[PDB]
Protein backbone atom coordinates (compact mmCIF):
# COMPACT_ATOMS: atom_id res chain seq x y z
CA UNK A 1 0.00 0.00 0.00
CA UNK A 2 1.44 3.53 -0.87
CA UNK A 3 1.50 5.99 2.03
CA UNK A 4 -1.76 8.09 0.72
CA UNK A 5 -3.60 4.68 1.26
CA UNK A 6 -2.34 4.27 5.13
CA UNK A 7 -3.07 8.00 5.56
CA UNK A 8 -6.56 7.92 4.20
CA UNK A 9 -7.36 4.40 6.26
CA UNK A 10 -6.46 6.46 9.32
CA UNK A 11 -9.24 8.86 8.47
CA UNK A 12 -11.59 5.89 7.53
CA UNK A 13 -10.72 4.33 11.03
CA UNK A 14 -11.28 7.74 13.19
CA UNK A 15 -14.41 8.19 11.55
CA UNK A 16 -15.43 4.77 12.17
CA UNK A 17 -14.34 5.26 15.99
CA UNK A 18 -11.45 1.64 15.60
CA UNK A 19 -8.62 3.38 16.83
CA UNK A 20 -6.38 0.04 17.14
CA UNK A 21 -6.59 0.52 13.04
CA UNK A 22 -5.83 4.20 13.00
CA UNK A 23 -2.88 3.73 15.00
CA UNK A 24 -1.89 0.68 13.03
CA UNK A 25 -2.31 2.79 9.76
CA UNK A 26 -0.13 5.67 11.41
CA UNK A 27 2.54 3.77 12.76
CA UNK A 28 3.36 2.13 8.95
CA UNK A 29 3.28 5.73 7.88
CA UNK A 30 5.75 6.36 10.79
CA UNK A 31 7.84 3.12 9.81
CA UNK A 32 8.37 4.59 6.10
CA UNK A 33 11.06 7.03 7.96
CA UNK A 34 9.97 10.17 5.79
CA UNK A 35 8.99 13.37 8.14
CA UNK A 36 4.89 13.38 9.37
CA UNK A 37 3.17 16.49 8.47
CA UNK A 38 1.03 18.73 10.72
CA UNK A 39 -2.26 16.37 10.07
CA UNK A 40 0.04 13.19 9.88
CA UNK A 41 1.48 14.01 13.36
CA UNK A 42 -2.04 14.61 14.49
CA UNK A 43 -3.82 11.64 12.77
CA UNK A 44 -0.87 9.51 15.12
CA UNK A 45 -1.19 11.25 18.07
CA UNK A 46 -4.75 11.02 17.94
CA UNK A 47 -4.60 7.19 17.03
CA UNK A 48 -2.75 6.75 20.07
CA UNK A 49 -4.19 8.61 22.79
CA UNK A 50 -7.31 7.40 21.98
CA UNK A 51 -5.67 3.63 22.47
CA UNK A 52 -3.94 3.93 25.36
CA UNK A 53 -6.89 6.54 26.77
CA UNK A 54 -9.00 3.18 26.53
CA UNK A 55 -6.52 1.29 29.11
CA UNK A 56 -6.06 4.27 31.05
CA UNK A 57 -9.76 4.93 31.72
CA UNK A 58 -10.07 0.68 32.90
CA UNK A 59 -6.99 0.84 34.95
CA UNK A 60 -8.84 4.07 36.90
CA UNK A 61 -12.17 2.03 37.54
CA UNK A 62 -10.59 -1.33 38.43
CA UNK A 63 -8.16 0.42 40.38
CA UNK A 64 -11.07 2.39 42.42
CA UNK A 65 -13.07 -1.29 42.70
CA UNK A 66 -9.47 -2.65 43.88
CA UNK A 67 -9.62 -0.31 46.70
CA UNK A 68 -12.90 -0.51 47.97
CA UNK A 69 -12.71 -4.48 47.20
CA UNK A 70 -9.28 -4.24 49.87
CA UNK A 71 -11.64 -3.06 52.82
CA UNK A 72 -14.24 -6.18 52.40
CA UNK A 73 -11.35 -8.57 52.56
CA UNK A 74 -12.59 -11.08 50.26
CA UNK A 75 -9.72 -13.07 49.19
CA UNK A 76 -10.52 -14.62 45.86
CA UNK A 77 -12.03 -11.71 44.41
CA UNK A 78 -8.98 -8.88 45.37
CA UNK A 79 -6.94 -11.34 43.75
CA UNK A 80 -8.88 -11.57 40.32
CA UNK A 81 -9.26 -7.76 40.66
CA UNK A 82 -5.48 -7.21 40.98
CA UNK A 83 -5.00 -9.79 38.08
CA UNK A 84 -7.53 -7.69 35.96
CA UNK A 85 -5.87 -4.82 36.99
CA UNK A 86 -2.33 -6.38 35.77
CA UNK A 87 -4.10 -7.33 32.73
CA UNK A 88 -5.14 -3.88 31.71
CA UNK A 89 -1.47 -2.33 32.81
CA UNK A 90 0.22 -4.98 30.62
CA UNK A 91 -1.61 -3.67 27.72
CA UNK A 92 -0.87 0.33 28.75
CA UNK A 93 2.74 -0.37 28.64
CA UNK A 94 2.83 -1.79 25.62
CA UNK A 95 1.06 0.72 23.93
CA UNK A 96 3.64 3.12 25.83
CA UNK A 97 6.52 1.11 24.62
CA UNK A 98 5.08 1.21 20.82
CA UNK A 99 4.53 5.01 20.74
CA UNK A 100 7.84 5.65 22.68
CA UNK A 101 10.28 3.65 20.20
CA UNK A 102 8.60 5.00 17.28
CA UNK A 103 9.25 8.95 18.86
CA UNK A 104 12.85 7.46 19.71
CA UNK A 105 13.75 5.57 16.57
CA UNK A 106 11.80 7.70 13.99
CA UNK A 107 9.89 11.00 14.43
CA UNK A 108 12.41 12.68 17.04
CA UNK A 109 15.53 11.49 15.07
CA UNK A 110 14.11 12.71 11.47
CA UNK A 111 13.69 16.23 13.07
CA UNK A 112 15.63 18.69 11.26
CA UNK A 113 17.86 21.67 13.03
CA UNK A 114 14.98 24.16 12.41
CA UNK A 115 12.22 21.91 12.41
CA UNK A 116 11.51 23.19 15.79
CA UNK A 117 7.30 22.95 16.19
CA UNK A 118 7.84 18.74 15.33
CA UNK A 119 11.02 18.65 18.00
CA UNK A 120 8.28 19.69 20.73
CA UNK A 121 5.48 17.89 19.87
CA UNK A 122 7.39 15.02 19.89
CA UNK A 123 9.21 15.31 23.24
CA UNK A 124 5.63 16.25 24.79
CA UNK A 125 4.52 13.08 23.54
CA UNK A 126 7.70 11.00 24.80
CA UNK A 127 6.73 13.08 28.13
CA UNK A 128 3.09 12.45 28.11
CA UNK A 129 4.00 8.54 27.36
CA UNK A 130 5.98 8.30 30.25
CA UNK A 131 3.73 10.14 32.44
CA UNK A 132 1.21 7.13 31.80
CA UNK A 133 3.45 5.06 32.23
CA UNK A 134 4.34 6.68 35.73
CA UNK A 135 0.33 6.39 36.21
CA UNK A 136 0.61 2.70 36.55
CA UNK A 137 4.40 2.24 38.05
CA UNK A 138 5.37 1.98 41.43
CA UNK A 139 8.73 1.34 43.38
CA UNK A 140 12.37 1.79 41.37
CA UNK A 141 10.20 1.26 38.15
CA UNK A 142 7.72 4.40 38.62
CA UNK A 143 11.27 6.48 39.52
CA UNK A 144 12.76 5.26 36.24
CA UNK A 145 9.65 6.16 34.17
CA UNK A 146 9.40 9.19 36.00
CA UNK A 147 12.53 10.94 35.71
CA UNK A 148 12.77 9.82 31.79
CA UNK A 149 9.22 11.67 31.41
CA UNK A 150 11.17 14.79 33.57
CA UNK A 151 14.08 14.88 31.31
CA UNK A 152 11.43 14.95 27.61
CA UNK A 153 9.08 18.02 29.02
CA UNK A 154 12.60 19.63 30.17
CA UNK A 155 13.63 19.58 26.78
CA UNK A 156 10.53 20.53 25.33
CA UNK A 157 10.08 24.11 26.97
CA UNK A 158 13.69 24.39 26.36
CA UNK A 159 13.40 24.77 22.63
CA UNK A 160 9.47 25.96 23.10
CA UNK A 161 10.82 29.12 25.34
CA UNK A 162 13.85 29.90 22.97
CA UNK A 163 11.83 29.10 19.21
CA UNK A 164 7.69 29.53 19.60
CA UNK A 165 5.40 32.20 20.82
CA UNK A 166 4.29 32.00 24.34
CA UNK A 167 0.65 32.30 22.49
CA UNK A 168 2.04 28.81 20.25
CA UNK A 169 -0.75 25.73 21.04
CA UNK A 170 1.90 23.77 21.06
CA UNK A 171 4.00 25.75 23.63
CA UNK A 172 1.02 26.29 25.78
CA UNK A 173 -0.33 22.32 25.62
CA UNK A 174 3.42 21.38 27.06
CA UNK A 175 2.79 23.67 29.45
CA UNK A 176 -0.66 22.58 30.50
CA UNK A 177 0.67 18.90 30.74
CA UNK A 178 4.70 19.82 31.98
CA UNK A 179 2.34 21.32 35.05
CA UNK A 180 0.27 18.41 35.36
CA UNK A 181 3.10 16.23 35.96
CA UNK A 182 4.76 18.65 38.74
CA UNK A 183 1.14 18.61 40.41
CA UNK A 184 0.34 14.92 39.50
CA UNK A 185 3.28 12.95 39.41
CA UNK A 186 6.41 14.76 41.00
CA UNK A 187 3.87 16.00 44.05
CA UNK A 188 5.44 19.49 43.21
CA UNK A 189 2.37 21.96 44.12
CA UNK A 190 4.70 24.92 43.83
CA UNK A 191 6.77 23.88 40.57
CA UNK A 192 3.56 23.42 38.87
CA UNK A 193 1.53 26.57 39.66
CA UNK A 194 5.36 28.23 39.32
CA UNK A 195 5.27 26.71 35.44
CA UNK A 196 1.21 27.50 34.52
CA UNK A 197 1.23 30.96 35.72
CA UNK A 198 4.61 31.95 33.78
CA UNK A 199 2.91 29.76 30.77
CA UNK A 200 -0.30 32.03 31.16
CA UNK A 201 1.50 35.53 31.94
CA UNK A 202 3.91 35.11 29.28
CA UNK A 203 0.87 34.31 26.50
CA UNK A 204 -1.19 37.77 28.22
CA UNK A 205 2.10 39.72 27.95
CA UNK A 206 2.08 39.04 24.50
CA UNK A 207 -1.84 38.65 23.33
CA UNK A 208 -1.02 40.41 20.09
CA UNK A 209 0.85 37.55 18.76
CA UNK A 210 -2.78 35.40 18.62
CA UNK A 211 -2.47 33.90 14.84
CA UNK A 212 -6.13 34.52 13.68
CA UNK A 213 -5.91 30.66 12.27
CA UNK A 214 -5.20 29.41 15.53
CA UNK A 215 -6.53 32.04 17.99
CA UNK A 216 -9.25 29.44 19.42
CA UNK A 217 -6.85 26.47 20.15
CA UNK A 218 -4.52 29.00 22.03
CA UNK A 219 -7.33 30.20 24.14
CA UNK A 220 -8.91 26.94 24.73
CA UNK A 221 -5.48 26.26 26.63
CA UNK A 222 -5.00 28.97 28.69
CA UNK A 223 -8.25 28.74 29.77
CA UNK A 224 -7.32 25.18 30.91
CA UNK A 225 -4.45 26.73 32.31
CA UNK A 226 -6.55 29.02 34.63
CA UNK A 227 -8.85 25.90 35.55
CA UNK A 228 -6.26 24.12 37.04
CA UNK A 229 -4.17 27.63 38.27
CA UNK A 230 -7.46 27.68 40.30
CA UNK A 231 -8.13 24.51 41.33
CA UNK A 232 -4.17 23.63 42.59
CA UNK A 233 -4.63 27.41 44.84
CA UNK A 234 -8.45 26.12 46.31
CA UNK A 235 -6.62 22.71 47.33
CA UNK B 1 -8.34 16.94 39.43
CA UNK B 2 -6.37 18.70 37.07
CA UNK B 3 -7.17 18.19 33.01
CA UNK B 4 -4.38 17.31 30.44
CA UNK B 5 -4.67 18.72 26.64
CA UNK B 6 -7.00 16.88 24.73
Amino acid sequence: VDREQLVQKARLAEQAERYDDMAAAMKNVTELNEPLSNEERNLLSVAYKNVVGARRSSWRVISSIEQKTSADGNEKKIEMVRAYREKIEKELEAVCQDVLSLLDNYLIKNCSETQYESKVFYLKMKGDYYRYLAEVATGEKRATVVESSEKAYSEAHEISKEHMQPTHPIRLGLALNYSVFYYEIQNAPEQACHLAKTAFDDAIAELDTLNEDSYKDSTLIMQLLRDNLTLWTSD
Amino acid sequence: TARSKV
